[PDB]
RNA sequence: GGACUCCUUAACUUAAACUGAGGAGUCAAGUAGGUACAAACCGUACAAGGAUUAAUUAUGUCCAAAAAAAA
RNA sequence: GAGAAGGGAAA
RNA sequence: UCAGUUAGGAACGAUAGUUCACCGUCAGAUGUAAUACGUGAGCUGGGUUAAGAACGUCUGGAGACAGUUUGUUCCCUAUCUACCAUUUAAAAAAAAAAAA
RNA sequence: GGAGUCUAGCUUCAGUUGUUUGGUAUUGCAUGCCCUGAGUACGUAAGGAAAAGGGAAGGUUAACCGCUAUUUAAACACAA
RNA sequence: UGGAUGCGUUAAAAAAAAAAAAAAAAAAA
RNA sequence: UGGUUGAACAAAAA
RNA sequence: ACAGGAUCAAAUCUUCCUUGAGCGACUCGGCAGGCAAAAAAAAAAAAAA
């Protein structure tokens, strides 16, 4: 997972999302690209 | 930063204490910057 | 036996003394059987043996427990080097104790 | 100079009962 | 699953055979000192309270009941229909005496006013 | 010192009166055996 | 505290927190934050939308009440970029 | 001093077999040699209670040794005893005395008394 | 090897523009305090029973704890237990009534409080520092604790603040 | 009560009048006389636990197993360990097997535990303890507890007091290192602690800190496996070392946790307790099973 | 009790080897040369067999042990072999040297006299204390002493 | 002086817990409520006056069922003595007896026990 | 040849209860209140002395802690 | 509803 | 990189006053930082910052050098806080005499 | 309003609330090296694992004195 | 006929465990 | 919403 | 304590009810044991006459 400080749609499969972790995360997943996943 | 000068002043002191900083930094930092 | 210990050479590779430089007690109780390091402090004019050679404790002067209650002890300290998991030397002289875990105890002529 | 790490001292699980851990249970009662 | 489950079901599977030593609280609704069958309305219901004071599946303790009742007892088991403690628990059917002793064992108190037997004579 | 609270608020009990029983301390007197013969609880 | 004599103050109002040592490390970190007795995620700011009032200035309130307002779920949100406002 | 301190230093500690006097163990052996033979001589001392207890055992020793009339017993009878006076007494008295005794030939009397000098107490 | 356990947001939705986020509980869905089947609706609650006793002068009140929030029954319970309701309030004993609450395990923290919340205790000189204690962890071992060390903290700490407590 | 001299003397001569040695009969048979009414067998469910049991510290001595492999034993003894009474929930508000161990004289007995004693039926106890236990393992009261409790193999949880050393400084309590011997090191050095404790900023010494004190005398936990039994004189030999002085109370019970998964997941056990079936014959000394490899292969 | 109960045992357990060893001890002593046959390996069927001179004989009922010397290709060895260990095949004496003195070495005997109560070991001057005499701090002579007595 | 009393975490189970609408087993406080300051008039006095009531409403009672409810209510008050109990044990007969068993004669019996060596006259009883 | 707050400045790393200027306020040499806790901020119909009356100052109104939510 | 950033804990 | 209900652990030497380092062995597990760069009323005193003395260098000199060397008294019986040990009790010292 | 003993409740290394014919279940946990899986999966070859167990070193904490070593001792009453 | 120590031997399991020093409906001793 | 859930997912919603 | 109570009245061996939890449990009540002596690593070991 690509840990950020912002998240950002980077292509037009991206969707933003709520993580369960340890705490509630936003992060960003995507179909297409694996990298294009995303964590803030 | 530390609490001797960067504590910030309470209702009741009307934005001022005896060895306080915070107040007058940041009115020179919106007047010219950094 | 520990650090700076004096340890003789069983097999007949020439090293007549070395001294041990690596092992793995912190307190001196070198068992028999156990990996050590030792750099060469005389050899025969033929010895072709390298100046610090690894090897296996074969005997020793302290007293070994056996797990029958007996007990064994030599009038040396001795040790064999090892090469590729195999004794460089062909020979090892004296006797030796069963529990040295390798098969260099098949080069003694007797194992006790 | 060179040290050893000594961690075992750090350790916090399986420590053996001591007087002074049952003079706080004690205390603590 | 692979080689391992998800980690809550581990943890789950290590709370599932929790076993306490203790009765460690007077402010717990549970069987403790004292207890009193003929506080409940019938069987049934005291011995559902004291199976889940002991946190003891029904599984469980008709698994014991049965292998450690006696064989005509067990015959009975096997010839009525359903699972005997569920129906004790639910009051549709009434437990032989030999099958209460068995319950009692296994949950630590008494279903019934227990009788004990003294050598007391009037002259 | 002084804290988050306020120095003068608060109240102290006392006597918005002065009276001579203040200071008269509770003490036992004998009682009756025969409380039998008051005809209330005779 | 402890070992370490004088602190910021930042640090040690963190420190003082009533909440589990792992959320406190959340809220150190930036990922959550206190706010009036609770750890909550921060809000939001979502590139072309407009902020919650309360974090502009009076001043700014209006301009920034007539910008662009998001009222769907983060699945729906189509901002190019996001990230919390500090 | 604090008397409290005795219970404080002697929770845990042994008593030990032999109580130890002034000295090098060699003047130790001395001193309980010579008061040996006084011993034999008076029939009687007059000592601190410890001491009469320490050397009790030794004049246990010398009778029982020199009732048995070998020359090993012999030898070890003058390796215990100093004066010719208190060997005479020894043989010659006080083991036809004992002859018939089998052991157990002396004995300690506490005098439940503090010396006035230094508050010894008395035996 | 070990990790954080499941919280209340583990099992529900999240929605980070709000500001209840998520619904957090004392325990899991499955693990929330119901009444047995059978003997349910048999009961009532009247919410609160007072009981006047001019002999002895030592007054009760019993209380149902079931859907208040726990500072503000605490806060009510204080004013109870030092008796500023009565006209002859006195600051230097402990001069209000008795409280009985009930149903404790109901009691209510808004927010993710259940979630977050931990309460230490002091340890003299103890290197590690005062035991910390978990919110869910005290209501599974005993509600009454949520209760109780609110109203304590809310008593004033004057050597009266035991004996109001007792 | 004697001298320091007559109880010296007395410990070199205690061998020449020792009592001559038993005969140890090889099978024994029980009678109804020494079974209990009331002790029948139980299959276990997954919560049962048994009870422990109490023995005596006697002494240690040295094995040859099957291979002939040497191992270090301790004995202990089962000195009438006798069930006293049944802790209950409806009763006690728990459940336990209540044990009583030992023989002490009568003149050295209180009243009131003598009346104990004899509504118990028993000879005066020297020592009581529970072992808590499934409601399933209680046992009858009168019941003896014998060696055979114990499956020749097993693991054992034991728990006993270590001895008493007295008063020790840090180099023999905790085993600090001291000082050097020579190169100028300070007397009062040579085996002091050292640093107790940070400085100003603390401002504290931490508690638990190890200092001087009176050494020993703590509750110590251990694990055994049961190397032999000996029914007619109730002895259980254990192999490895147990704390506590000769002669010292002993608790013994099964081995749980981690150790009982790793080892006595395939042990059979008795349940509640050994019932002896009556005419039956048992053999009187039982060793645990042979290793399966040749301990002495290198 | 404890002291007599393990004494028992011991006994019981010494009459348990003996039965089940299948051969008989010799009478041997220090200064005897002596044949071990012992075993090696069980399921690998070795053995070893060890001689060597008798220096010590250690007589502690079931613990008892005794001490084999020798030398093979000019290499000492010595081995403490207890006397009921069940891996030992066969023991016998080559050669005996039965005389007093090994009878002497044998037994166990007792002071002469009580003069071991001196300990003249412990008659010394300490490095510190105080010259009495011309005595050199260490342990002291005896000869000024018996010259003077 | 310092009155220390705190309340304890405990070793409980209330997950998944069941409402069997059954009384727990006993008030979380046992210990012993030991006032840190002197009373006042007033409070001594409700304090003491249970040694008046107590035998006053002995007296008063004309049932048993009167008897037994107001030693039950003044169960409480120390320390009862041997002409309370007499006083007791005398209404109770006149009125004319009560059941043995029920739980508030048995505070009465229990006590009497209690104190039969103090009893000067024990026949009486 | 004083301190701090405020306004305007020079020097400093648009740093320092830093250094140096021009003016007001407090302290210095001014209590009791607020501002959590040892000067410099807020406020005073500023403290001769006594008392169980009263006032909207700053600033508060869930509890510690005085002060609103009838029908 | 606020450096509510003394403690509790409130819409 | 992120993450814990934070669980067990990471050996010794040559030159050297050294820290950090370089080199050698074992191992195949660089750890980092703080605690008055933790700790000298707990230890040492090698470097380093007095009196002596010497070399280089500067002045006319006495003298000197953020140059190099050799020699050179490291105190305190613990009152309080802290900690580790430690402790019969209602009584087994004395006294406790009311009611009117 | 009294005593003897065994205990409940409370306290304690780190920390959590995670369980509803046959009928779940004492494993929280964790350095390396060796053996089993296995020269298998994977790979053109070279090379080379995992799930589950077991052995041998090394070290740490605690206890213990049957053995070993060191150091120390002691040397006493069968027969009426 | 023995004692201590490790250079010897054993264990490394239990923590609602081992264990403890204050039974407590007693609210004015 | 589902013990589905270590850095993994399904349903519904707007 | 089977101690008290109810009944068209109980298998020997109580069908039930009461006994707030039959005083936490079991005992004692001329019970209980601080110091001395004599012993004594924690403990244990002497009946009185
Ligand atoms: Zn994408």
């Amino acid at each position: 997972m690509w840990h950020r400080g912002t998240l950002s749609l980077l292509c037009s499969s991206c969707r933003y999302v709520v993580r369960k972790w340890h705490v509630p995360i936003l992060g960003v997943d995507c179909n297409a690209n694996p990298r294009h996943k995303q964590a803030l | 930063n530390r609490n001797p000068s960067a504590r910030y002043p309470k209702k009741g002191n009307k934005g001022c204490r005896p060895v306080c900083r915070a107040m007058r930094k940041i009115r020179k930092r919106l007047r010219t910057g950094n | 036996l520990w650090r700076q210990s004096i340890v003789r050479c069983a097999d007949n590779t020439g090293v007549i003394k070395a001294c041990i430089i690596g092992i793995r007690n912190k307190y001196g109780t070198g068992k028999i059987g156990a990996r050590i390091r030792v750099s060469v402090r005389d050899k025969t004019p033929e010895c072709t043996a390298p100046k610090m050679p690894k090897g296996v404790i074969v005997r020793r002067r302290k007293e070994t427990r056996r797990k029958d209650g007996s007990y064994i002890k030599f009038d040396e300290n001795a040790f064999v080097i090892i090469q590729k998991n195999k004794a460089r030397g062909t020979k090892i002289k004296g006797p030796v104790p069963m529990e040295i875990r390798h098969n260099c105890k098949t080069l003694a002529r007797w194992i006790f | 100079r060179w040290r050893p790490k000594k961690s075992y001292k750090k350790r916090t699980m399986g420590l053996p009962s001591t007087k002074a851990r049952r003079r706080w249970a004690q205390m603590r009662r | 699953m692979g080689v391992l489950r998800s980690l809550y079901s581990r943890v789950s599977q290590r709370v599932w055979s929790t076993l306490h030593f203790r009765v460690g609280s007077r402010g717990q609704v549970r069987t403790n000192k004292g207890f009193k069958p003929t506080a409940f309305p019938h069987l049934g219901a005291a011995l559902f309270f004291a199976r889940m004071s002991k946190g003891l599946t029904r599984d469980s303790v008709e698994k014991f009941v049965r292998l450690n009742v006696s064989e005509a007892q067990r015959q009975e088991i096997k010839n009525w229909p359903g699972s005997v403690v569920r129906c004790i628990e639910n009051g549709a059917c009434i437990p032989s005496r030999e099958l209460q002793s068995r319950l009692e064992q296994v949950v630590g108190v008494p279903l019934t006013r227990r009788k004990k037997r003294a050598g007391n004579r009037r002259l | 010192g002084g804290g988050p609270g306020r120095a003068l608020c608060t109240p102290t009990f006392h006597g918005l009166s002065d009276g001579p029983y203040r200071r008269l301390k509770f003490s036992l007197k004998p009682i009756r055996h025969d409380y039998r013969d008051v005809l209330v609880s005779a | 505290a402890g070992h370490k004599h004088s602190e910021s103050v930042l640090q040690q109002f963190y420190n003082r927190l009533p909440v589990r040592k792992r959320f406190l490390k959340a809220i150190r970190k930036g990922t959550l934050i206190w706010d009036k007795g609770q750890v909550k995620i921060p809000p939001i700011a979502m590139q072309g939308y407009g902020l919650p009032n309360k974090l502009v200035l009076p001043h700014q309130k209006e301009f920034n009440n007539k910008l662009p307002k998001f009222k769907g779920k983060i699945n729906q949100l189509k901002a190019t970029r996001i990230w919390f406002q500090d | 001093g604090w008397s409290k301190v005795v219970n404080f230093l002697n929770k845990g500690v042994q008593r030990r077999p032999h109580r130890r006097l002034p000295g090098q163990p060699h003047h130790q052996w001395n001193m309980l040699k010579t008061q040996l033979d006084q011993l034999v001589r008076s029939d009687r001392l007059e000592l601190t209670l410890p001491r009469a207890h320490e050397l009790q055992q030794y004049a246990e020793e010398l009778v029982h040794f020199a009732k048995q009339n070998t020359p090993e017993s012999s030898l070890i009878v003058e390796s215990m005893i100093f004066t010719p006076a208190a060997r005479r007494k020894l043989f010659h008295e006080l083991c036809p005395l004992y002859a018939n005794r089998p052991f157990f030939y002396t004995r300690v009397v506490n005098q439940h008394r503090l010396r006035m000098r230094d508050a010894a107490p008395m035996a | 090897s070990q990790s954080y356990p499941k919280g209340s947001f583990h099992e529900g939705h999240i929605n980070p523009f709000a500001d209840v986020q998520w619904i957090s509980r004392p325990f899991m869905k499955r693990n929330m305090p119901r009444d047995h089947h059978p003997l349910a609706k048999q009961h009532t609650s009247l919410k609160a029973v007072t009981m006047l006793d001019e002999e002895s002068g030592n007054h009760w009140h019993v209380l149902d704890g079931k859907g208040r929030s726990v500072g503000g029954l605490a806060a009510q319970v204080v004013r109870l237990l030092q008796g500023k309701h009565r006209v002859d309030f006195t600051p230097r004993t402990a001069a209000g009534d008795s409280v009985i609450v009930v149903n404790a395990i109901h009691l209510k923290m808004a927010g993710h409080t259940w979630d977050t919340k931990v309460y230490k205790f002091d340890r003299k000189t103890h290197p590690a520092g005062p035991k910390i204690i978990t919110a869910k962890t005290i209501m599974a071992r005993n509600p009454a604790m949520i209760l109780n060390l609110a109203v304590k903290r809310m008593l004033p700490p004057n050597r009266l603040r035991p004996i109001m407590y007792r | 009560y004697d001298s320091r001299w007559v109880k010296r003397l007395d410990r070199l001569r205690e061998s020449k009048f020792y009592d001559p040695a038993p005969i140890i009969k090889e099978e024994e048979i029980l009678e109804a006389d020494k079974i209990h009414p009331l002790l029948k067998k139980v299959t276990p469910s997954w919560n049962s636990r048994r009870t422990g049991l109490l023995a005596y510290k006697i002494g240690m001595m040295s094995l040859w197993d099957g291979w002939g492999e040497r191992h270090a034993v301790t004995v202990c003894q089962v000195d009438r360990c006798v069930v006293m009474d049944q802790r209950t929930l409806d009763k006690d508000g728990y459940e336990a097997c209540v044990m009583g161990i030992g023989y002490k004289p009568i003149h050295k007995v209180t009243k009131p535990m003598l009346g104990v004693y004899i509504r118990s039926q028993i000879e005066p106890k020297s020592r009581i303890a529970e072992f808590k236990c499934s409601s399933d393992c209680l046992l009858p009261v009168g019941h003896e507890m014998s060696v055979r409790h114990f499956t020749p193999g097993q693991q054992v949880f034991v728990s006993g007091w270590s001895k008493d050393k007295g008063y020790l400084g840090v180099k023999k309590r905790w085993g600090f290192a001291g000082q050097n011997a020579s190169h100028g090191v300070e007397a009062k050095a040579h085996s002091s602690p050292g640093s107790i404790g940070q400085s100003k900023t603390v401002n504290v010494v931490w508690r638990f800190k190890k200092m001087a004190g009176h050494a020993g005398g703590d509750p110590r936990v251990v694990n055994c496996k049961v190397f032999r039994i000996e029914a007619q004189r109730n002895l259980i030999f254990l192999k490895g070392c147990v704390p506590g002085y000769k002669g010292s109370l002993i608790k013994i019970s099964d081995a749980r946790g981690k150790t009982h998964h790793r080892h006595n997941r395939h042990i059979p056990l008795h349940f509640p307790t050994f019932v002896p079936e009556p005419g039956v014959s048992y053999p009187v000394t039982l060793e645990c099973p042979d290793a399966e490899q040749d301990p002495f292969l290198y | 009790t404890c002291r007599q109960t393990m004494r028992h045992l011991q006994q019981i357990e010494i009459e348990r080897l003996d039965k089940q060893r299948n051969f008989q001890v010799p009478l041997f002593g220090p200064g005897d040369l002596m044949e071990v046959k012992y075993e090696l390996s069980r399921s690998q069927q070795t053995f070893a067999t060890f001689q060597g001179y008798c220096v010590e004989v250690r007589k502690k009922r079931l613990n008892s042990s005794f001490v084999l010397r020798n030398s093979y290709e000019g290499i000492g060895v010595e081995q403490r072999i207890p006397l009921y260990s069940p891996r030992i095949i066969s023991l016998k004496v080559v050669s005996s040297c039965a005389s007093p003195t090994q009878d002497f070495l044998l037994e166990r005997h007792k002071p002469l006299t009580r003069d071991y109560r001196y300990k003249w070991k412990y008659n010394f001057r300490g490095r510190w204390s105080r010259r009495i005499g011309k005595h050199k701090p260490g342990i002291r002579s005896v000869e000024k002493k018996i010259r003077q007595r | 002086f310092y009155y220390r009393f705190h309340k304890r975490i405990g070793k409980g189970n209330f997950n998944r817990y069941l409402e069997f609408y059954q009384k727990p087993r006993g008030i979380e406080n046992t210990l012993r409520l030991r006032y840190n300051y002197t009373p006042t008039f007033t409070a001594k006095k409700r304090s003491e006056m249970w040694k008046v009531n107590l035998v006053k409403k002995i007296a008063h009672a004309t049932d048993a069922k009167q008897v037994l409810d107001v030693w039950t209510y003044y169960r409480h008050r120390r320390t009862k003595r041997p002409y309370h109990y007499l006083l007791a044990l005398q209404r109770l007969v006149e009125v004319g007896g009560c059941d043995p068993t029920d739980f508030r004669f048995r505070l009465i019996a229990r006590g009497i026990y209690r104190t039969a060596k103090r009893f000067i006259n024990l026949p009486r009883v």
